[PDB]
């Protein structure tokens, strides 16, 4: 059941709004 | 069991490699006799105050070459030189044999390598200077071995490989426990691709010295992911993390990608997945907290960044890594393909398309950037451009496993119509791909297939229909239903056809 | 998405082309090489006193191949008797 379970948003392409739900801070120069 | 650190190889070697190797102190005999001085590097030592001490005391050169040593690892390249070049000015080394003053025209070899490594900058001159100072070390003796190492790492330098592969088989033919050609043979051969020589020449090295400088294990996790063997490679790079602690960060970084790579193609579900990539996060950000100028963080950060909306911290990071590392074509290649990418919200389709055509100038091996390229020519309505420019890739690419530019071909073949078999070729080599990726394939796919085959075969359409049917699930339209119970009405199977109506 | 999709499946493949700055070689770097002209040699014999055996067992596990048995004997000249 893996195979099937592995099967999810980030492979059928809402990967980006996934990383959007993700929220850290960094300490970025610019 | 015995823990894996380098304390475990010192205990392993004697103690005369143990607390001789890495002393501090350097003792230094006085001209006067039996008098001597010891100095500690811990201290600021100065370099005009030690030479002029060491010059009037005429110490051996090998103290000398040590302090220059000791200098070259506190940094100070200008101070190692002032003490070489004094050196040769002390009256020792003059009279002394040729040899000495070959070795130190070697040391000041290495000295404008280690220059031009630790500034990837003014190549040819640092060359020139290097080149001659070997040149007058192999005249003074041409017996020393080190030269002739020094000639095979200028050869690489300048990309002479087949003249440094005959010089390391020489040196292997004088000896072949010479941990540094075998060294230098796996650096040739793993820039000339040749990942599985090097990997047992890496693995000789490791087996003969675990603690050798460079380190091999960083050769050893790289031939692992040219053999999809990431894992050994992570472990790997643990244990040379383990073993050198310091000045390493880049094995931190191979790290941070193989768990990127890992998260990417390994995640079994979004909640697993949104924690590793947070891992990944945070481990970037641990090492960005040591050097946060690093180009290549920077770039890996940026794609976080485009996946956050944050299109404008990604411009101004692609243009920094633009003004400092234009050397690096990759950089450039993957500058312009995130700026394009930004440009493409903004449907700046000649933009896009013309930061994608520098991207894959600077960089052929951009396959992300040729396909971009491709869609931002689908997006100015050049259909046969981008077919052609398809089909020039695919004929130069054939080997390549690119699933969504065979469906691109496949939909494109099946517009045109009159190339339907290619169109059969490449959606079969996608589902073939897919199926061993273990992912989702998609339902289009199988409903161009069953067009396609509308007039070849209606059984494969029927087949690939009821398939794209079983992947939907609940998604079924009315136009996969209808061609579903028309495909069974041209079956005469009457009740699935008018279940299928249904 | 599609090239997001495009972008995962190929990660950071030629991003590793820059990685290979341990791949240099220098002669200076080796702490206990130059401490005498001839500690070169004195290292490069300090190891053949060590072997496999005295590698740990985690590198020993790094080399993989890309035991011995009872029935292969190494040969012999002068034989016994």
């Amino acid at each position: 059941k893996l195979e099937s379970m592995v099967k999810s948003n980030y492979r059928n392409g809402g990967l980006d709004r996934i990383i959007s739900k993700i929220d850290f801070d960094f300490d970025l120069e610019l | 069991m015995s823990l894996l650190d380098q304390d475990y190889y010192l205990s392993a070697l004697p103690e005369d490699k143990r607390a001789e190797l890495v002393t501090l102190q350097l003792t230094i005999p006085l001209k006067s006799g039996d008098e001597v001085v010891t100095i500690d590097f811990n201290e600021d030592v100065d370099v005009s105050q030690l030479c002029v001490l060491l010059e009037s005391e005429n110490a051996r050169p090998d103290l000398w070459l040590s302090a220059a040593k000791v200098f070259v690892s506190k940094g100070n390249i200008a101070g190692s030189q002032e003490i070489i070049r004094k050196a040769l000015q002390s009256n020792v080394i003059l009279d002394s044999s040729a040899s000495v003053t070959s070795l130190f025209h070697n040391f000041s070899f290495w000295l404008s390598l280690m220059e031009y490594v630790s500034t990837n900058s003014r190549e040819d001159q640092f060359l020139e200077y290097a080149s001659n100072s070997l040149q007058a070390s192999n005249s003074l003796d041409s017996g020393l071995i080190l030269n002739g190492i020094g000639n095979g790492v200028l050869y690489a330098k300048s990309r002479r490989y087949d003249e440094a592969l005959k010089e390391f088989d020489n040196l292997l033919k004088k000896k072949s426990t010479n941990i540094l050609a075998i060294l230098g043979k796996a650096q040739i051969l793993y820039k000339r691709q040749k990942y599985s020589q090097a990997l047992e020449l890496y693995q000789k090295a490791l087996t003969i010295n675990p603690l050798i400088v460079p380190d091999p294990r960083l050769g050893i996790g790289l031939c692992f992911w040219h053999l999809n063997n990431k894992q050994l490679a992570e472990q790997a790079w643990h244990n040379s993390l383990k073993v050198h602690p310091q000045n390493n960060l880049n094995t931190k970084i191979l790290i941070c990608l193989a768990k990127f790579d890992y998260c990417f193609n390994e995640s079994k579900d979004d909640d697993e997945f949104t924690a590793l990539y947070r891992e990944s996060l945070e481990f970037l950000h641990s090492c960005l907290k040591e050097d946060a100028k690093h180009p290549l963080l920077l770039m890996v950060l940026a794609s976080y960044y485009f996946s956050k909306e944050d299109y404008e911290k990604v411009e101004k990071l692609c243009n920094l890594v633009l003004k400092e590392n234009s050397r690096n074509a990759a950089f450039v290649s993957a500058s312009h393909f995130w700026l394009a990418r930004v440009a493409y919200h903004k449907e700046d389709y000649v933009q896009a398309q013309k930061q994608f055509k520098q991207a894959e100038d600077s960089q052929n091996s951009n396959t992300l950037a040729k396909l971009g390229y491709a869609q931002c020519l689908i997006a100015r309505n050049e259909v046969g451009d981008a077919t052609i420019y398809l089909e020039k890739f695919f004929k130069e690419n054939q080997d390549s496993k690119s699933s969504e530019m065979m469906l691109l071909l496949g939909i494109i073949y099946s517009q045109s119509g009159k190339s339907y078999y290619k169109a059969i070729i490449f959606l079969e080599k996608y589902v073939a791909v897919c199926q061993e990726e273990n992912y989702p394939i998609l339902p289009e796919a199988y409903l161009v297939l069953s067009r396609v085959y509308e007039n070849k075969d209606l059984n494969v359409a029927l087949d690939y229909l009821m398939k794209a049917n079983d992947i939907l699930g609940d998604k079924a339209n009315v136009y996969v239903l209808n061609n579903l119970g028309i495909y069974h009405f041209f079956r005469n199977n009457v009740s699935q056809s008018s279940d299928f109506f249904a | 998405r599609l090239l997001s999709a495009l972008f995962s499946k190929d990660n950071f493949r030629y991003l590793m082309n820059e990685t290979s700055d341990g791949l240099d070689v220098n002669y200076l770097r080796i702490p206990g090489i130059i401490e005498n002209e001839k500690s070169l040699g004195k290292l490069f014999s300090s190891y053949k006193n060590l072997a496999i055996e005295n590698l740990h067992p985690d590198d020993r596990l790094l080399l993989v191949d890309p035991s011995p048995v009872f029935f292969l004997r190494r040969p012999q000249y002068v034989s016994d008797g």
